[PDB]
């Protein structure tokens, strides 16, 4: 994949299957793709803090990894579909030579500069904080110097005490209150890329909480399946239970719900408007050359989360791991079908035309994706997999020793 | 990287009329046996630039597409460098003995010497050559065209007297009834654009009518209000119709009852408008077009006049057959020509070699060493214009200079320096053509004609007399060839013949009917189609693909060739065919690309017999258009009628779009959250398209890709849909014949169930419909959608109410291409300056001196867009400004070439706050109207509508 | 490092040097090694004429006879005429003075005479401004020939006050 | 290093040589160019040795009096029979002002519209023994140039529209940049 992007870099975007009139294309889907998934981490470990959901203990840990290996991969595409790269760093509101030559503050790309480079920041600190407790656990060890070092340098002076636990609890409750609004707000600043133009499919204004929602649903659906093969490639299934896949499968389903309202809404304003423009765009999709890609993006996205309702396939670790796998192919076409059949067909009939992609728009994205399991792999194998202070606090109050014992 | 060192060389000697930075024009004229022009030539400190047009009182001749784009092969570094004897380099003295050794000789012997040449329309040019036949016993001069036009100088000649044709006034009739006339076109070197366009301005309840009858489909068909397909063995019974209505006269003409039923009319409305109607007929048959004269005399109309004919096409389809009988019957000696190519553009050049082999010292005077060239005994290094001297008389009544304007790049020679050598006369052209310059010029001699460029002569109309045309009429009737299929020869606007073979603006140049670049195709109807089971269509990457097919004649056949289903193209049972593409000497593979057909052009003729069978593979094209039709939306060209336009409101025909209030509608241009910026003062510009005077907008393009340095683009990376173009013009078909039956089918519409199936047959036009054309560029809004979004802030509004764009914030975030909803936005994708993938004139160091320095060349990454004319309305403005005076009325219009440079008057450029301009009076109309004005973007070019009845 | 004898180093010089081909530059491929090659004789082009009268000896005292000023009142009484005086003469003739000037003080080359003693017409300075007497060079290349006519007018009005 | 030793000291400093007689174009043309060989010999056909109270502690006279021969070999002058040869060589300068060539900068309506002085752009030219770039002309010195100073409406028509106006309304003289406009990225590099 490193090697397509120099390619590319080093002798021009006319190499990826852009053309003229779809300026967009696989470069931004696979953006808003990798952004969608890295959602799922910070609404695990501060959406389910803020409702006290106990279940989420054992989760929290891998949840956060998912985040800051997936934030990276689309922080890649911002810069390799640039035209003139080198001179990325202008973006920045940076005195200089040229009579103090500002940016402007009303482009979304420029907020969305600011939403992704804050959000990935304020989570880094936020997931490191909570692993001085469990770095701890691992210096204590020190089976070799070498671990000894390194362990030593990864905790900082964590001796757990009354004190430290009070503030840690109380910047954690912080810092939850914080990241709800960061998921929010930065997938909203992705959404008014679309949201505020004037190309008719494009300009609404159900996208700030549309794809918000979006977002969650294809974020849980992907973690969701690395838990699934977590629990027995780790031999931790007694940390992670049928409860906790159960409640995920019961999460997706329910914003499964919300993303079919909103298509309907979408159809029904469409109808009663008296815009022929923004009718026909939804006939496009419904017929014509992509029809496949739209027909097979609602059958995922309609169907898979209604299965849910029955407990004999939401209670199966079998059939739920397979519609994870489906829910992210869907959400993929999700992104690819709003831009592209938006831009093929609009104002002015001369101007229309079609979109293939290359093997290098295809190569890239393969890249993308193995970095993040070279990441993720790399991590499981480095990183304590679930937090010790969270556990240790649950393990009386939950379990199925000191239930039997209150019984009885 | 420490960056170059950079030197500057002054003049040792310099010349007074040169100073640096400051550019020359010159006045001269062109005429290269095809296409003609009166023109100026912009010089920089030592070397021609950009083509403008010469106006001084003599404005009848402004440049086509074909001439504006000729400046490469002045630059082209494929020219014949240095004259070549027996296939050797050698010296022009080694020319001049072996050329008057063998002239003695044949002298001598008693041979026969043969100049060839092309309509060399020259009082000095012709009377030097009379010079070489008064000392030459036994030399004959002729004439030989590639796409011929004796029979209507046979017509002409046999009633007037004289080989000229006559310049029909377009501007001064009513009905114009056209039997295959192609006036827009190539037809007799068609220079009738704005005399047609000027009478298509309803100013009052006035507009002139156009009756067009043709086979195939053409700019004056599409330009036409009604349209009759109809094959040639129709249209010579037509013109006898036509005849006996205008004239009284019984002639028993078999014809179609459903044609009859509008040829009739038609005739019946001509001969109803005495004065005031114009009978125009290119069917290659003198009898035809000796009907015709007969007719335009009975009519008497003003468009119809003997007082000055036209002097540009004086050939002969008897004489030159004559010719090569006789090289190949008897013995010729020294044959000399110069700007003649058998080889490729005769039928029979077969038969010509054959007859080259039996001939000594062939002399062959051109540019590029071609098929000619090759079977030859001389190659000349030949001149290319603007490094010789001349004069041409295009009409009976003018005489006009050519001047050279840059020193000879190559060792050349001017044909008539070496006749003035080899009939033994001193000095050279130049000096002949001052000697002989007072025969003419009665005025002051250069300093007031080669300063002007033009000289005014009288002239007087030609007398007439008897002839029997119901004779002629009565042979028209009888003759029919009334067989199977048949095909149809053309030229094109961008390639007329092979004189621009390798020219790169003409190969990228795409057709204005067809809207396809890069290739050669045959035409055919889809109601043949269906027959020969041919056909194109539309792939996943957005270009087209085609099915291949054989033509087969009389003893001869292609073999392949590729189809283009254009749906009204042909009438039925006839095929297009453009003829002049297959070259293949002295050009690059890149070039070398399209197909001759001139094989095809038997006896000279036009109209061929054919068999079509269909081919086995599949061909893909650089197609530049996608979708043929619109889709009703009446939005985009509001077209109606002359007796609506006349009676009704505007209300009912220029309507704007409403908006509501407090339950209360008001015009939609009034709703606006924001606040407006000041442009009251200070030079507001707009820019002004109407739709009627849009024939084809042909020549407006290339002028435009001229200054602004637009590279070019192969046949991929067009393939792709990916081509570099600032302003475009567009092509709209109908279905069900009419635009107003593609708005009732629209409009009447039910529930889901039906709406699937419309808006899937609304995209394949149907037979016979109507054309419309609509050019699009960038017009600099006011709440521009592709501002607001950039991020690094590249674009900016001025004062003046452009939009500014630099080239240096420009990193390539492809936004602004998106939020256009006209969509008009150029990002460039690979490097086109100097990489070997691109091996243009952009490439190769002699062939970069046709770019100017006050436009940079883009490299990587940044986006341009057709911008008005910053570059010199900022030096309109500085030429104003140090003087002392304030800009005049028609100074900001001459300067900007997107409208200083198209041939009717449609486009217009100007300023608005000057209430006495051009624009200003434009602006205050009934037919004001913008695109899309319920987007809500206020541009700055608005169109009109179109009046068609 | 930056140095002065040499130019400064560049960050990826995209639109730096130039494809097209500005004036003065040098190139390889013109007929010398400059970029400024000459127009070919006997042309004209639109807003100039060329002058009818030969070199000194005998179009000289023809052109003193018989060639006038083919200005206006208008243009005469704007101030431009004493202008192009003020730069192109005073380095030999005096600015108020005749023959003072900057340079026979300095006496870096003598022989430059006043205004009283040779008797000079309106059209015996426009010849010799484009030419020169034997001392003077070619000013053409300088002035236009618009501007010629407004120093004549000038000179005349200097001897008039001497 | 030039290939002849050019004094702008000598010439524009102690001979009070005009600062527009051999840079001739700035009043028409956007490129004040270099001088032709022409305008050195009009002057210099009776100059051949130079002074003698000229040459100084690091130039002598030998030194000028061997290279003022060189400006009579690019042209082709004989100092003997005093006549022309027919032999020319032109003088390969070196250009030390440059800008990249997306700017359009224009002398013409810089000098002779606004009337700026020749040594406030170049620095004091006439106190050079050799030529030295002044001024950095990096993007933000035409920007601040332009903040405060004033256009010339005094006796231009060009601006009777407008400085007859607003005076009535709004002011009595307005600045360059920001009130006409010059600040704009479609007029500075298009
Ligand atoms: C130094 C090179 C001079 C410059 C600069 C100008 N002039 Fe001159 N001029 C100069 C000399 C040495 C002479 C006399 C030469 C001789 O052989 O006698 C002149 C002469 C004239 C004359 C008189 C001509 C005549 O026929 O008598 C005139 C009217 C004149 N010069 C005008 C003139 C103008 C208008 C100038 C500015 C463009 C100018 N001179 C400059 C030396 C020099
Ligand atoms: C002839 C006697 C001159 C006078 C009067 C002025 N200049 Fe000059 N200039 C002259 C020459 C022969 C050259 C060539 C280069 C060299 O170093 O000799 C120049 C050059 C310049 C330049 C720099 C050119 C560049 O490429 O950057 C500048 C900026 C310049 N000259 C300015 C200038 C000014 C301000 C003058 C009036 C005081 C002036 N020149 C007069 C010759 C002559
Ligand atoms: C081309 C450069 C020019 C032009 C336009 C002029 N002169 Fe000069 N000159 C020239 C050279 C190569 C030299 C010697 C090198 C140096 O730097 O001095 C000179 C020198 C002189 C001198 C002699 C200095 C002395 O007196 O010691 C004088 C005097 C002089 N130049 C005068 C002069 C005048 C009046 C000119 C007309 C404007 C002029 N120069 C132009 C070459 C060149
Ligand atoms: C006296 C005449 C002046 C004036 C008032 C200015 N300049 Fe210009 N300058 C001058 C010369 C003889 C040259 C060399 C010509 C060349 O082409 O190199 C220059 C050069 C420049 C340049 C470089 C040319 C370019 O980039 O195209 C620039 C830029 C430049 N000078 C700028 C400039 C400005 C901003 C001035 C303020 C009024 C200015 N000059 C004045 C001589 C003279
Ligand atoms: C960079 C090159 C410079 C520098 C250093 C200066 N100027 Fe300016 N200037 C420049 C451009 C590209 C333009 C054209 C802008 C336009 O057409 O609006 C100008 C223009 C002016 C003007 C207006 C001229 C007019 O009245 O039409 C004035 C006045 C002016 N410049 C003045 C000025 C002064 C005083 C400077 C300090 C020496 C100066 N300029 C520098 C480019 C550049
Ligand atoms: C809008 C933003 C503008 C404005 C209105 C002007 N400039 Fe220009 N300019 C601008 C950029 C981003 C750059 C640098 C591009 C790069 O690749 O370096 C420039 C560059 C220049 C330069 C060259 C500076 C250098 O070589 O370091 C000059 C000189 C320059 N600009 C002059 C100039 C003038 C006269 C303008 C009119 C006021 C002007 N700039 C406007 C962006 C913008
Ligand atoms: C040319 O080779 C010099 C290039 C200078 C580059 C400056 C880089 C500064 C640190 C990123
Ligand atoms: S038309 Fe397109 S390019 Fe021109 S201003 Fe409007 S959006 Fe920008
Ligand atoms: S939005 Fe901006 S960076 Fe270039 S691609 Fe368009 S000008």
């Amino acid at each position: 994949g490193l090697g397509c992007i120099i390619y590319t870099v080093s002798t021009g975007i006319g190499t990826w299957g852009l053309n003229k009139t779809v300026g967009w294309a696989w470069d931004i889907t696979n953006f808003v793709w990798w952004v969608g998934i890295g959602h799922a981490g910070t609404l695990i470990s501060a959406v389910l803090l803020l409702f006290r959901q106990r279940w989420r203990m054992a989760i929290n840990r891998s949840a956060e990894a998912m985040t800051i290996f997936s934030v990276v991969q689309a922080g890649l595409f911002p810069i390799i579909h640039m035209g003139r790269p080198w001179l990325a760093y202008w973006v920045l509101p940076i005195p200089n030579q040229f009579g103090s030559l500002w940016v402007n503050f009303n482009s979304p790309l420029l907020w969305d500069v600011f939403a992704i480079s804050t959000y990935l920041s304020v989570s880094l600190v936020f997931w490191w904080t909570g692993l001085l407790p469990d770095f701890a656990m691992l210096r204590d060890r020190a089976i070799t110097p070498f671990n000894k070092r390194v362990y030593s340098i990864l905790s900082f002076g964590w001796s757990g005490r009354a004190k430290d636990w009070q503030r840690f609890e109380e910047v954690s409750l912080v810092l939850a209150g914080l990241a709800t609004p960061l998921v929010l707000s930065v997938h909203t600043i992705v959404s008014m890329d679309f949201a505020t133009s004037v190309i008719p499919g494009w300009h609404t204004t159900i996208f700030p909480p549309y794809f918000v929602a979006g977002a969650v649903f294809s974020g849980f659906a992907m973690v969701n399946t690395l838990l699934i093969v977590m629990r027995k490639v780790s031999n931790l299934e007694a940390y992670i239970t049928l409860q906790h896949i159960e409640l995920m499968n019961i999460i997706i389903m329910i914003t499964g719900s919300i993303v079919g309202v909103a298509y309907i809404t979408e159809l029904f304003v469409a109808w009663y408007s008296g815009v022929e423009y923004e009718q026909y765009a939804f006939l496009n999709r419904a017929t014509g050359p992509y029809w496949w890609a739209y027909w097979s993006m609602m059958t995922c996205n309609v169907f898979s989360p209604q299965f849910m309702w029955f407990k004999k396939l939401r209670t199966s670790i079998m059939f739920s791991f397979i519609i994870s796998i489906v829910v992210n192919i869907g959400m993929w076409f999700e992104r690819f079908v709003i831009i592209v059949t938006s831009l093929h067909r609009d104002y002015l009939p001369s101007s229309w035309t079609m979109f293939s992609p290359t093997f290098v728009d295809i190569g890239i994205f393969i890249g993308t994706i193995g970095f993040f399991f070279v990441l993720f792999l790399l991590y499981s194998r480095t990183f304590p997999v679930i937090a010790q202070a969270e556990v240790k606090t649950i393990l009386k109050g939950t379990g199925d020793n000191y239930i039997r014992e209150r019984a009885n | 990287c420490e960056g170059p060192v950079h030197k500057s060389i002054p003049y040792v000697l310099q010349p007074e009329q040169i100073i640096p930075g400051v550019a020359d024009y010159y006045a001269t004229t062109v005429f290269d046996g095809f296409d003609f022009a009166n023109l100026l030539v912009k010089t920089r400190e030592g070397r021609p630039i950009k083509i403008e047009n010469n106006t001084i009182a003599g404005a009848k001749f402004s440049a086509n597409a074909r001439i504006h784009a000729s400046i490469l092969g002045l630059y082209d570094s494929m020219r014949l460098k240095e004259p070549k004897l027996d296939g050797k380099n050698s010296s022009w003295s080694a020319v001049d003995l072996k050329i008057k050794s063998s002239l003695a000789d044949a002298k001598a012997k008693g041979g026969q010497v043969v100049l060839l040449t092309n309509t060399l329309a020259s009082p000095t040019t012709e009377k030097l050559i009379g010079e070489f036949i008064a000392k030459n016993p036994n030399a004959k001069h002729v004439v030989y065209d590639a796409v011929s036009s004796s029979d209507a100088l046979d017509a002409f000649e046999t009633v007037y007297g004289e080989r000229a044709l006559v310049d029909y006034d377009f501007s001064k009739a009513s009905l114009i009834v056209s039997v295959g006339a192609d006036f827009l076109g190539d037809w007799q070197g068609g220079g009738y654009d704005a005399g047609y366009a000027k009478g298509r301005i309803p100013q009052n309840g006035k507009m002139s009518r156009h009756f067009q009858f043709e086979s195939n489909m053409t700019l004056s068909g599409a330009a036409a209000d009604k349209r009759v397909p109809m094959t040639t063995a129709d249209q010579k019974q037509a013109l006898v119709q036509i005849y006996n209505i205008v004239v009284g006269a019984s002639v028993p003409v078999s014809l179609d009852a459903k044609f009859k039923a509008e040829v009739v009319k038609a005739a019946q409305q001509l001969k109803a408008a005495g004065t005031k109607g114009i009978l125009v007929s290119g069917i290659e048959d003198k009898n035809a077009q000796l009907l015709v004269l007969a007719i335009n005399q009975a009519l008497a109309s003003e468009a119809f006049s003997t007082a000055g004919t036209r002097q540009i096409r004086k050939g002969s389809n008897a004489v030159v057959a004559q010719l090569i009988k006789d090289m190949n019957a008897g013995s010729v000696h020294t044959l000399i020509m110069s700007g003649v190519n058998p080889v490729y553009t005769l039928a029979d050049s077969a038969s010509f070699v054959s007859g080259l082999k039996k001939v000594k010292t062939s002399v062959a005077f051109s540019l590029k060493e071609d098929e000619t060239a090759a079977v030859s005994t001389i190659a000349a290094a030949a001149p290319h214009y603007l490094e010789s001297w001349g004069d041409v008389e295009i009409t009976k009544g003018t005489y006009s200079l050519t001047q050279p304007t840059i020193r000879p790049i190559f060792d050349t020679k001017q044909f008539q320096d070496v006749l003035l050598s080899v009939n033994g006369t001193p000095g050279n052209f130049y000096d002949y053509l001052k000697a002989n310059s007072g025969a003419i010029i009665a005025g002051s001699s250069w300093n007031k004609v080669l300063h002007d460029g033009i000289f005014v002569v009288g002239s007087a109309a030609l007398a007439g007399g008897s002839y029997d045309f119901a004779g002629a009429a009565s042979l028209l009737s009888k003759a029919k060839s009334s067989g199977e299929l048949e095909l149809v020869l053309y030229t094109k606007t961008g390639m007329g013949d092979g004189q621009h073979a390798n020219n790169p603006w003409l190969q990228e140049f795409p057709d204005p009917i067809t809207r396809v670049s890069w290739d050669n195709y045959v035409t055919v109807s889809n109601a043949d189609a269906k027959k020969f089971n041919l056909s194109n269509e539309i792939v996943a990457n957005g270009g087209l693909n085609g099915s291949y097919a054989t033509i087969t004649t009389a003893d001869g056949n292609k073999l392949e060739n590729v189809p283009v289903i254009v749906q009204p193209g042909q009438a039925v049972g006839t095929v297009g065919l453009a003829v002049g593409y297959g070259r293949k000497a002295a050009l690059k593979e890149e070039m070398q690309v399209g197909i001759n057909a001139y094989a095809l052009y038997k006896n000279f003729n036009s109209v061929q017999s054919i068999t079509l069978a269909k081919a086995n593979g599949e061909h893909e094209f650089a197609c530049v258009q996608g979708q043929k039709t619109l889709m009703g939306r009446g939005d985009i060209i509001k077209e109606t009628t002359l007796e609506i336009f006349n009676t009704q409101d505007a209300k009912h025909w220029n309507e704007q779009p409403m908006v509501s209030l407090d339950h209360q509608e008001v015009e939609a241009t009034t709703v606006d959250l924001w606040e407006s910026f000041d442009r009251t003062t200070g030079h507001h510009f707009n820019l002004s398209i109407d739709l009627n005077a849009c024939t084809g907008c042909g020549a407006c393009v290339i002028a435009c890709h001229a200054e602004n340095n637009v590279p070019v683009v192969g046949k991929a990376e067009v393939r792709r849909s990916r081509d570099m173009h600032w302003l475009r013009i567009d092509r709209y078909y109908s279905s069900e014949s009419t635009f107003e039956g593609d708005n009732e089918r629209k409009e009447g519409i039910a529930g889901l169930s039906s709406s699937l199936s419309t808006f899937n047959e609304m995209e394949k036009p149907g037979d016979n419909p109507q054309v419309a054309f609509q050019p699009v560029m960038c017009q600099h809004c006011n709440h521009a959608p592709c501002e607001t979004v950039c991020p690094v802030a590249a674009t900016s509004h001025g004062r003046q109410g452009q939009n500014h764009m630099a080239y240096n914030r420009c990193v390539g975030t492809r936004y602004c291409a998106n939020n256009c909803p006209y969509k008009v936005r150029r990002f460039n994708w690979f490097l086109y300056n100097k990489n070997s993938e691109f091996d243009y004139h952009m490439n190769d160091d002699l062939g970069r001196m046709v770019l100017n320095p006050d436009v940079n060349v883009r490299s990587r990454g940044v986006m341009e867009k057709c911008s008005f004319c910053i570059q010199s309305t900022q030096a309109v403005i500085l030429e104003a400004k140090r003087q002392g005076r304030v800009v005049g009325k028609d100074e900001f219009n001459n300067a900007c070439a997107c409208s200083a440079a198209c041939s009717s008057g449609a486009m217009v450029f100007g300023d608005v706050n000057d209430k006495e301009s051009e624009v200003a009076k434009l602006a205050e109309s009934e037919r004001m109207y913008h695109l899309l004005e319920h987007v809500g973007t206020k541009p700055n070019v608005f169109y009109h509508v179109k009046v068609r009845n | 490092c930056h140095n002065n004898s040499a130019p400064n180093y560049q960050y990826f010089p995209n639109m730096y040097e130039s494809v097209a081909y500005e004036p003065y530059t040098e190139a390889k491929i013109f007929k010398g090694g400059k970029e400024g090659q000459l127009p070919v004789e006997g042309t004209i082009n639109r807003g100039f004429e060329p002058y009818e009268y030969e070199n000194s000896t005998a179009g000289y005292e023809l052109a003193k006879a018989n060639l006038k000023s083919p200005l206006t009142e208008e243009e005469k009484n704007s101030g431009k005429g004493k202008e192009l005086f003020e730069i192109y003469c005073i380095s030999c003739h005096g600015a108020a003075g005749n023959g003072k000037g900057k340079l026979v003080e300095r006496e870096k080359f003598l022989g430059v005479p006043s205004y009283k003693d040779r008797e000079i017409t309106e059209g015996s300075i426009f010849h010799v401004e484009t030419y020169g007497l034997n001392a003077m060079g070619s000013h053409a290349n300088q002035l236009s020939a618009h501007e010629r006519w407004l120093v004549a007018d000038y000179v005349l009005k200097l001897k008039s006050q001497l | 290093i030039q290939p002849i030793h050019y004094s702008h000291k000598i010439h524009a400093g102690d001979n009070e040589i005009n600062c527009k007689y051999c840079h001739s174009a700035a009043r028409v043309s956007k490129t004040a160019g270099i001088p032709s060989l022409n305008v050195c010999m009009n002057c210099h056909k009776n100059i051949s040795e130079v002074a003698e109270t000229t040459a100084t502690a690091e130039y002598s006279k030998a030194f000028y009096d061997a290279q003022i021969q060189k400006l009579y070999d690019a042209v082709g002058w004989d100092k003997t029979k005093q006549a022309y040869t027919g032999k020319t060589q032109p003088v390969k300068w070196v250009r030390i002002h440059n800008l990249p060539d997306f700017v359009y900068f224009n002398h013409s309506q810089h000098v002779s519209v606004a009337g700026v002085e020749c040594q406030t752009c170049h620095g004091p030219v006439q106190e050079f023994e050799i030529m030295k770039q002044y001024s950095k002309l990096t993007m933000g010195w035409c920007v601040d140039c332009h903040r405060k100073t004033d256009v010339k409406m005094e006796g231009n028509a060009y601006y009777e529209k407008i400085h007859a106006e607003l005076s009535k309304k709004y002011g009595v003289e307005k600045l360059t940049a920001a009130q006409m406009g010059g600040l704009e990225c479609g007029k500075c590099h298009y």
